[PDB]
């Protein structure tokens, strides 16, 4: 113990002598090898995704470089790591949504949704012939009663619901900024949903953005409905910030 | 050693297989597509290896739907099961559906086919890189690239193989969404010539194919005269 | 049942009867026939309702899903051709009686009829049902190129009057639909509200 | 396809190395702990809750699988949702069957005879989990341990996860038979401030509880309330 | 996949099946487990590993299983695979009962049982079911009946013997204090008791340690009943007594 | 009608503490008796009992996939099957043969094994379970029966009550049934006892 | 070396050895040409023969009227694949009532023969093809390779020494399309001579002609029929 | 059987008769046909015995199932497409006609489900050989919002047309009445059938019955 291992336990996902997954604890890395941060907080009446928007070659429809998806009408997400694994794991949450909706007659709840994912995830852990995903699904919608929802799922097939939460490069520090944030709060609740997104994003990066440098998404218990902010939308958001 | 299946991440988080196919991509010579006002043009060095070859051998560039060119680099035989994987595609799409598949929901899906090899013991990854170029009134000029990871995106200009980047620079160097595909395909021949190194590999054919208003929006091969001229265009401009 | 549908500038709009017999027994009186395929496509049942009812439902999935993945709102052609795909191929186990009418920002208003057996034609209004034998005559009289949104609601309320008055397998209340870039608008037209064509007496 | 070898075999000593493995994962969990009282059973954890910014609220750890059966566990979370998975779908099965609530006793047969499987099948690792099942029936209550070779264990106390050995000696000196639920209770949340650090508050620990009336969780509030105390 | 296949189920140089082997090993270091038989019946006396204090006590036995009507069976080894294998007994038995309306031959049960097992040494890629079987049984064709199968898929019938722990030393004992054709159920239930006194060397043997079976014939009905632990103590105590006879 | 084609009738009734089940004896195909003992109701634990009328072949294979069920719950589960996990058992096994169905529509009577309480049930051959207070019937003599139950059977009866009671009901009946006879037998079941009879009855 | 055993695994060069080790098949194989004018494609091949007692193995295989082969690398995987190919003529002339056109045969044994180059546990085929063909477009040669590429050829040779009969073959390929049959068969023969050790000559024993053209379906010549090609060598 | 529901103001109430019948004979004068869904949804079947109990049974599991996997009160609308995709599936091969009832998050829900697929979603409806006399009934007397009282009353009354006027129909009327706060389960609601007293006594006495052979077996 303290980072053995014995016979294939770096190439397959079997146990190593600590009962560890090497292969599982790899995928985490992979989600970092994309370069990009994303931010997700929730409130009382909304919840939110930023993320990074990077374009470093001109010669890219810009319009075509997103990490914002929507999953049915009333659910959108973000995702952190390896592009074309992001892209699959989001066609499967779009097929599980649908075929939800098809069986039970009313939309998935987003826990639900991210459950489903998080245990399609597990099953790569534990059967040897293909590798975990290296991504990371944040999930936000409404619930009719619980309100605003963030949900966030990972390569071991853990997921949980948070208050605010973040993936990629610079995620610890973002959790870091977020606690720091939370507990100032009364009744442990954010109130400026998309600043603090746009806020903790840019302090971890150094930044400052511009307006085509980040995504923002949104649903409110007024809308549902998921939306993606314009660049103008964005910009008044950047420009209210700069300007106390 | 982590670089054998693409079912094993190395501890840094990488899968090698994929990255090798990749590499298999950038050996190969270069393939371009410029995507401007009223199309997309894509030409092709496309290295003659034996002066025993016909003229259109080993032909780079393909028709995937009516509406829809392929444009590839890497290993060729990946590339045309590739080619049918896309046709495939788009012939279910119009069975089912009952319409022409749109460029970019094609784009997605043969990227997905692409992705799955990319995660198992039991398959290797494609050794190729692509671009898909249509036209429509709808939906303008559209081009987009998909790599042996299963990534997909659109362009404006796109360059895939071994001189990927000298290529990208001269591409820049366009004003791409104020011209025309009859422009353009001069400047396509350009850039080819401009990137072929001469020295090393001594004898290329230019392919050359377009889709845009000019021919309704049916991907076509550039027309021997105009092909011709645009050569010449090129050589003279190297001088 | 009767159903029916009939384009405009700018729209369409549908309408049903409300009567489901088992028999000669009236099992629903205010049967809703029209169902909603997508935000701007509806489709008007007739046959089996079994039948009718699982086809809408398995296109409503189909629909949603494709909708979703292209990121735009889906065509009436492409509905109609759902629907047309299932009950071609399924057309020895179903009895199925579709139209699939609604609007898209590409091609506007737009009817298709999906008779049993499964073929798929666009028209610029179409019938069907057991009543709509006895509207023929009247909706080839009637019909007139041009009609307003207005126009195709009362020539729809009329002819599915005429047939609900004739057809044993028809009746209740004629419910309505227009469909247009701003939406969909339902009303119901019930007892004295439906249009009414004296018996003839001596 | 699949690998269809296994991925459990034995070493020339005896020993199916990935099932230990299995188990030294287990050892590292937050730690679990079931009380059998007379009247009743009650399973508690600790939350490995982190951040502020967790809604614990959103997963549990202690979960129903029948109106009388409720389960817990230690080691890996994902592997753990499988097996609550499976253990509905068997308690169902046996519903439709024999239209009777299933025995705890035999929910863990079915339950443990699956994590034996993943211990030969081909292509799988073994579950990196034990569980710990409690339920009611025959007017009596079941505490139920099982491993990830697919053994069980019936108990009246024990504890696992991270300090257990010690769990376990403390149980040792503190549970009597005659014990009722709500004191119960009490001694399985003094168990988990064994090894706790950090404070406990109701939001980082779970407890259900399992009677005549049926199992459930405990909420919030009535957790709150047996923290005074302690 | 070629690189991971530890491939469970070929030959090694000498003609060797490393897996029976391993297996093998690992019964041997299970709880010891005897076997008896005597003219008027048979048992099992088993080594309880189920001891520590906190345990609830459930079941009427540990490692004693009921086959059918007239047979049972104790294993040593790897506890959940002897449940697959007790579970696929009881199949068997009443799928022949099913198609010929009489109880399984004793002999018959055991070996359909060795033929899965020997199935899983030859072919499949999958590591063997780590458990040795003793059974017991009457039917009409030899009587009473005591049999062992192990991890190999081999079997043969016994008069004594002994798997798990200890095993080798049990077998002596058997071997010198068994009178063949002349034991009772009572001499045979002394002599397991004084094996497992000398066989649990770790440590001083106690009716908590210790499970008996026995299996008799009473009105044309078989009877296998799990000795209640106030008869253990007396046995255990009888032959303590017993061996202060030893000297004088 | 198939199940007539070996006639044959079977009931259960229910009295304070015991219950009662009975079976008539022969075994025809159509017009003629091939034998007249003919087994129709099995023992399915020491005071619980199942009768089944109908196609004899059907009657033997139900009442042996059945034992095979129940001697595995049995041996899985720490003991004897009460009743009414019995009656569930065999409309599981009845209904997976919905669309093929078993030509048998059983009975059931017993005592629970834990606190003897009285119960009868019977089933119809897709499994479709009925449980009474009083009787059940089944058989090519159902009517017939059914009129001997109704006017006879008291509520609260003792054993020898019981047996008289089941016993002319049964007898009266298939006296009106040409397929049915050629025999009677009747088992009484009590907590500590069961009582097995034939009757005197028509061998006509 | 870690990269060389399984058609499943890239290199770190971008390459697959196993496809490399199998076109090694083809190499070593005997040397066969293939060539063309305005009306006719011509194959020509090398029988190598075991003993001197044994006939020399059949290089050139019947596919269709329009279609023949000639093969070099592993003669098992070359029946296959020419069963493969006469089925799928086969169901052209069924289904269609004419020709398959040669182009696309040789697409379908591409797409057919990648298939095994990208899956665990199968092997690429070891066997190169040239192809002799007359549809609609006239005359073809092809060349089929174990990476599953093909190639349009005016001409071509593989196997071993056949850098001597494509050396001879670019030094006379202008003169290819306007020679009559005799013409183009001898260009054919004098290719594949240049392949042979310098002592050694083409004789009925060793060589093996097939000719298909617009006025004449695909025909093997062999032993005493391939004589009136060799005289006259002059 | 007559089976049927209403949505009154608060919730719905559920109704059946107790008869089941084999060929034009009493089997069962007891019967229960409101079967649970769960806590908050109910079912009432008409048509073949064993596939009504079987198919809510199996519904009944998926559903809870479902419920244990979301933490929340099922819909009715979930219970709706489940069972109309099995039966449609099935092609009325099962021969399940069924009244569902329930109260959700998004209040009452009353459909009746046909054994080829088909539902209707209504705030009345009748099932089973009793159906058109209890659909009588609710046309004359139906009003909405009525008051829990009142509707019980109306379905009542409507159970009891079907047991007076068809033969099918019989014995007793059990009601089920759900609403956000309550489940009352009324087993029976109503007994308006009895069977007449027994005028003669025929207490056979012991020795009355002939008997040839007699085993004694005790028993521990
Ligand atoms: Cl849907
Ligand atoms: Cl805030
Ligand atoms: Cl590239
Ligand atoms: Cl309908
Ligand atoms: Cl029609
Ligand atoms: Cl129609
Ligand atoms: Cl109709
Ligand atoms: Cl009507
Ligand atoms: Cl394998
Ligand atoms: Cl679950
Ligand atoms: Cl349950
Ligand atoms: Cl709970
Ligand atoms: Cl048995
Ligand atoms: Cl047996
Ligand atoms: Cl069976
Ligand atoms: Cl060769
Ligand atoms: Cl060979
Ligand atoms: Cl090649
Ligand atoms: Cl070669
Ligand atoms: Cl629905
Ligand atoms: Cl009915
Ligand atoms: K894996
Ligand atoms: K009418
Ligand atoms: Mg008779
Ligand atoms: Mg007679
Ligand atoms: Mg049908």
């Amino acid at each position: 113990s303290r980072g053995s291992s014995a016979g294939f336990d770096r190439h397959i996902t079997i146990f190593s002598p600590e009962g560890r997954l090497y292969q599982v604890e790899y995928a985490f890395k992979a989600i970092n090898q994309g370069g990009l941060t994303s931010v997700a907080v929730r409130g009382k009446d909304c919840a939110v995704i930023v993320t990074q928007k990077k374009v470093p070659d001109k010669l890219l429809d810009s319009s075509t470089v997103t990490h914002l998806f929507k999953i049915t009408e009333n659910i959108g997400c973000v995702m952190t790591g390896m592009t074309a694994d992001s892209r699959s794991q989001v066609q499967r949450a779009r097929y599980e949504a649908a075929n939800w909706k098809y069986k039970y007659g009313y939309e998935i709840p987003v826990d639900m949704l991210c459950k489903r994912i998080a245990d399609i995830s597990q099953v790569y852990t534990q059967n040897a012939e293909m590798r975990p995903l290296g991504c990371c699904m944040i999930l936000i919608g409404i619930d009719e009663e619980q309100g605003p929802q963030v949900y966030k799922c990972d390569p071991a097939g853990y997921y949980c619901g948070f208050k605010a939460t973040a993936a990629g490069v610079k995620q610890t520090e973002s959790t870091s900024f977020l606690e720091k944030k939370v507990k100032k709060k009364f009744d442990w609740t954010f109130e400026q949903t998309v600043e603090t997104a746009i806020t903790c994003l840019s302090t971890v990066l150094s930044i400052d953005f511009k307006p085509s440098e980040i995504e923002v998404g949104v649903v409110t218990v007024e809308n549902p409905k998921f939306r993606i902010l314009t660049e103008a939308e964005i910009d008044a958001h950047l420009v209210a910030l700069a300007e106390r | 050693g982590y670089d054998l299946s693409a079912s094993t991440f190395s501890p840094d988080g990488r899968v090698f297989q994929v990255e090798y196919a990749m590499k298999a991509v950038e050996n190969s010579s270069t393939a371009i597509g410029i995507r401007c006002k009223d199309g997309v043009v894509f030409g092709v060095e496309k290295l003659v290896l034996s002066k025993l070859y016909e003229e259109g051998s080993n032909k780079r560039l393909f028709n995937v739907d009516r509406h829809v060119g392929m444009a590839v680099a890497g290993l060729l035989a990946d590339a045309r099961s590739l080619a049918d994987i896309a046709r495939e595609e788009a012939s279910n799409f119009r069975s089912n559906f009952g319409y022409n598949i749109p460029l970019k929901h094609l784009a997605d899906r043969v990227a997905m086919y692409v992705h799955a090899y990319t995660l198992y013991s039991a398959v290797r990854p494609f050794g190729c890189s692509f671009m898909l170029g249509s036209y429509s009134v709808n939906d303008g000029a559209q081009l987009y690239m998909i790599d042996p990871s299963g990534v997909s995106y659109g362009y404006w200009g796109c360059a895939i193989g071994k001189a990927r980047q000298a290529a990208k620079t001269e591409i820049e160097k366009l004003q791409m969404k104020e011209m025309t595909c009859r422009d353009i395909v001069k400047e396509v021949a350009k850039i080819i010539y401009i990137v072929h190194d001469e020295v090393k590999d001594k004898a290329f054919e230019l392919e050359l194919s377009w889709v845009g208003e000019l021919t309704n929006g049916r991907h076509e091969i550039v027309p021997k005269d105009i092909r011709e001229e645009a050569e010449k265009y090129a050589k003279e401009s190297l001088k | 049942t009767t159903i029916m549908a009939v384009q405009f500038d700018g729209g369409v709009v549908l309408g049903a009867d409300s009567r489901t017999t088992t028999g000669s027994y009236i099992a629903n009186r205010v049967t809703d026939k029209l169902t909603p395929i997508h935000d701007r496509i509806f489709c008007c049942r007739s046959g089996s309702a079994a039948d009718t009812q699982a086809v809408a439902d398995a296109v409503t999935y189909q629909l949603g899903f494709h909708s979703i993945e292209l990121n735009e709102p889906p065509l009436v052609h492409t509905a109609a051709s759902l629907f047309k795909e299932m009950c071609y191929r399924y057309r020895e186990d179903l009895m199925a009686g579709i139209i699939i009418a609604g609007w898209d920002p590409q091609e506007g208003g737009q009817v298709y009829s999906v008779p049993m057996g499964g073929m798929m034609v666009r028209q610029s209004f179409a019938i069907g049902g057991s009543g709509s034998s006895y509207i023929y005559g009247y909706v080839d009289a009637t019909y007139r190129e041009g009609m307003t949104k207005e126009e195709c609601l009362q020539f729809t309320a009329n002819a599915l009057a005429l047939a609900m008055e004739r057809d044993g397998s028809s009746g209740g209340v004629i419910r309505l639909a227009a469909i247009a870039e701003s939406g969909v608008e339902r009303q119901v037209l019930l007892g004295d509200q439906i249009p009414k064509f004296a018996v003839a007496t001596l | 396809r699949g690998y269809s070898f296994s991925l459990t075999t034995f070493s020339p000593s005896g020993k199916l190395v990935q099932i230990e493995y299995a188990l030294a994962a287990v050892a590292g969990g937050a730690p679990s702990v079931g009380i059998k009282a007379a009247n009743g059973v009650v399973l508690a954890t600790e939350k490995k809750q982190k951040s502020i910014l967790y809604d614990e609220r959103s997963v549990h750890k202690v979960e129903p699988i029948t109106k009388h059966i409720g389960l817990v566990y230690s080691g890996m979370g994902p592997d753990y949702r499988v097996l609550v998975h499976r253990a509905r779908k068997l308690a169902q099965q046996y519903y439709l069957v024999y239209q009777e609530p299933i025995p705890t006793a035999q929910l863990v047969q079915r339950v443990a005879s699956v994590m034996q499987e993943y211990t030969q099948s081909g292509g799988v690792r073994p579950f990196g989990v034990s569980l710990l099942i409690c339920g009611w029936n025959e007017g009596r209550p079941y505490l139920f341990q099982s491993d990830p070779s697919g053994a069980y264990f019936a108990w009246k106390a024990t504890a696992m996860g991270k300090n257990y050995v010690n769990g376990k000696t403390f149980l040792e000196k503190r549970y009597n038979e005659d014990l009722e639920l709500e004191d119960a209770i009490h001694t399985a949340i003094l168990t988990l401030k064994e090894s706790f650090e950090g404070q406990m508050t109701e939001d980082n620990i779970e407890v259900g509880i399992c009677n005549e009336a049926g199992f459930r969780r405990l909420t919030p509030t009535e957790v709150k309330d047996y923290l005074a105390a302690i | 996949s070629r690189r991971y296949d530890s491939r469970t189920t070929i030959f090694s140089p000498e003609g060797r099946l490393y897996q029976v082997e391993y297996a093998m090993e690992a019964i041997g270091h299970a709880g010891t487990c005897l076997g008896i038989l005597a003219n008027d019946g048979v048992l099992l006396a088993a080594e309880r590993r189920n001891i520590h204090k906190l345990l609830d006590e459930v079941f009427f036995s540990e490692k004693i299983y009921k086959l059918n009507e007239d047979m049972a069976c104790s294993v040593a080894g790897i506890t959940s695979d002897a449940n697959v294998l007790t579970n696929e007994l009881r199949l068997i038995a009443q799928r022949y009962l099913l198609q010929y309306q009489e109880p399984i031959p004793c002999e018959q049960l055991v070996t359909a049982l060795c033929d899965i097992k020997q199935a899983y040494t030859q072919f499949g890629g999958k590591r063997p079911f780590g458990v040795s079987l003793l059974y017991i049984g009457w039917d009409k064709h030899y009587g009473f009946q005591l049999y062992q199968s192990d991890p190999s898929g081999n079997y043969g019938g016994w008069k004594a013997t002994c798997i798990g722990n200890n095993s080798a030393a049990a077998v002596s004992m058997l071997k010198q204090d068994y009178k063949e054709g002349e034991m009772t159920l009572k001499s045979a239930l002394a002599l397991a008791i004084k094996v497992l006194n000398k066989t649990m060397d770790v440590s001083k043997l106690s009716a908590e340690k210790v499970e008996i079976a026995t299996l008799t014939r009473e009105n044309g009905k078989t009877v296998i009943r799990v000795l209640k632990q106030k008869e253990v103590e007396q046995l255990i105590k009888k032959h303590e007594e017993e061996e202060a006879k030893a000297e004088r | 009608s198939i199940m007539s084609y070996n006639g044959g009738a079977v009931m259960a009734m229910k009295g304070k503490n015991c219950v009662a089940i009975a079976a008539d004896r022969r075994f025809g195909i159509q017009a003629q008796m091939v034998t007249t003992d003919f087994q129709k109701i099995f023992p399915m634990g020491d005071r619980l009992y199942i009768g089944l009328a109908g196609l004899a072949t059907d009657v033997q294979t139900v009442a042996q996939r059945l034992k095979f069920r129940l001697n595995l719950y049995e041996l899985k589960e720490g003991r004897q099957i009460k009743p009414y996990t019995l009656m569930s058992m065999v409309a599981n096994l009845l209904y997976e043969k919905r669309f093929g169905p078993y030509y048998t529509e059983p009975v059931i009577a017993g005592l629970d094994p834990k606190t003897f309480k009285p119960f009868i049930c019977s089933l119809d051959l897709i499994g479709c379970p009925m449980v009474t207070d009083d009787f059940v019937v089944s058989g090519t003599c159902a009517e017939q029966m059914y009129g001997m139950c109704e006017s006879l059977w008291e509520p609260n009866m003792d054993p020898d009550h019981l047996f008289e009671t089941i016993s002319q009901a049964m007898l009266n009946a298939v006296d009106r049934d040409a397929v049915s006879g050629m025999g009677v037998i009747v088992h009484i079941i009590e907590k500590d006892k069961i009582t097995t009879r034939t009757l005197k009855a028509r061998m006509d | 070396n870690q990269y060389d055993n399984d058609v499943t695994v890239w290199s770190p060069q971008g390459r697959i050895h196993q496809i490399e080790y199998a076109m090694e098949a083809v190499k070593q194989g005997s040397a066969t040409v293939g060539l063309k004018s305005k009306t006719h494609a011509v194959l020509v091949a090398l029988k190598r023969a075991q003993s001197e007692l044994a006939a020399h193995q059949k290089k050139i295989l019947h596919v269709d009227n329009h279609i023949g082969i000639s093969i070099a690398g592993l003669t098992a995987d070359a029946r296959l694949l020419c069963n493969f190919m006469r089925q799928e003529c086969l169901d052209s002339r069924f289904v269609f009532d004419r020709p398959l056109p040669v182009s696309r045969l040789v697409s379908l044994i591409g797409s057919k023969t990648q298939i095994p180059t990208q899956r665990y546990g199968r092997r690429p085929y070891g066997v190169g093809l040239l192809i002799a063909g007359y549809d609609d477009m006239g005359p073809h040669i092809f060349q089929t390779c174990p990476s599953a590429n093909y190639f349009d050829c005016r001409a071509m040779s593989i196997g071993a020494r056949s850098q001597s009969a494509r050396t001879y073959l670019e030094r006379h390929m202008s003169e290819f399309m306007e020679c009559n049959l005799n013409e183009l068969v001898k260009h054919g023969l004098r290719a594949l001579r240049e392949t042979l050790p310098a002592e050694q000559d083409l004789t009925t024993k060793n060589v093996s002609i097939g000719i298909v053209g617009k006025d004449l379906e695909f025909t093997i010549y062999d032993d005493d029929d391939v004589s009136p090609f060799l005289e006259g060598l002059e | 059987t007559t089976i049927a529901g209403v949505v009154y103001k608060d919730g719905i109430v559920l109704g059946a008769d107790t008869r089941a019948t084999e060929g034009m004979v009493v089997a069962d004068k007891n019967c229960s046909k409101i079967h649970f869904i769960s806590p908050n949804i109910y079912c009432c079947g008409a048509g073949t015995a064993a596939d009504t109990d079987m198919t809510t049974q199996l519904i009944s599991s998926n559903l809870e199932l479902h419920s244990l996997s979301t933490g929340r009160l099922p819909r009715v609308v979930t219970a709706n497409r489940m069972l109309k995709q099995m039966l449609f599936r099935y092609q009325g091969y099962i021969g399940a006609a069924l009244v569902l009832g329930g109260v959700d998050v998004t209040g009452p829900h009353l459909y009746s489900i046909y054994p080829h697929g088909s539902t209707d979603k209504l705030p009345y409806v009748t099932m089973g050989s009793g159906s058109l006399a209890a659909m009588a009934v609710f046309e004359d007397k139906f009003r909405p919002d009525m008051e829990e009282e009142e509707a019980k009353n109306l379905v009542s009354e409507a159970i009891a047309a079907g047991i007076f006027n068809d033969l099918g129909s019989g014995s007793n009327i059990d009601l089920c009445v759900i609403s956000k706060n309550k489940l009352d389960f009324l087993r029976p609601y109503t007994v308006p059938n009895k069977k007449g007293t027994r005028l003669g006594r025929y207490r056979c006495e012991k020795g009355t019955t002939a008997v040839l052979t007699e085993k004694i077996t005790p028993l521990e």
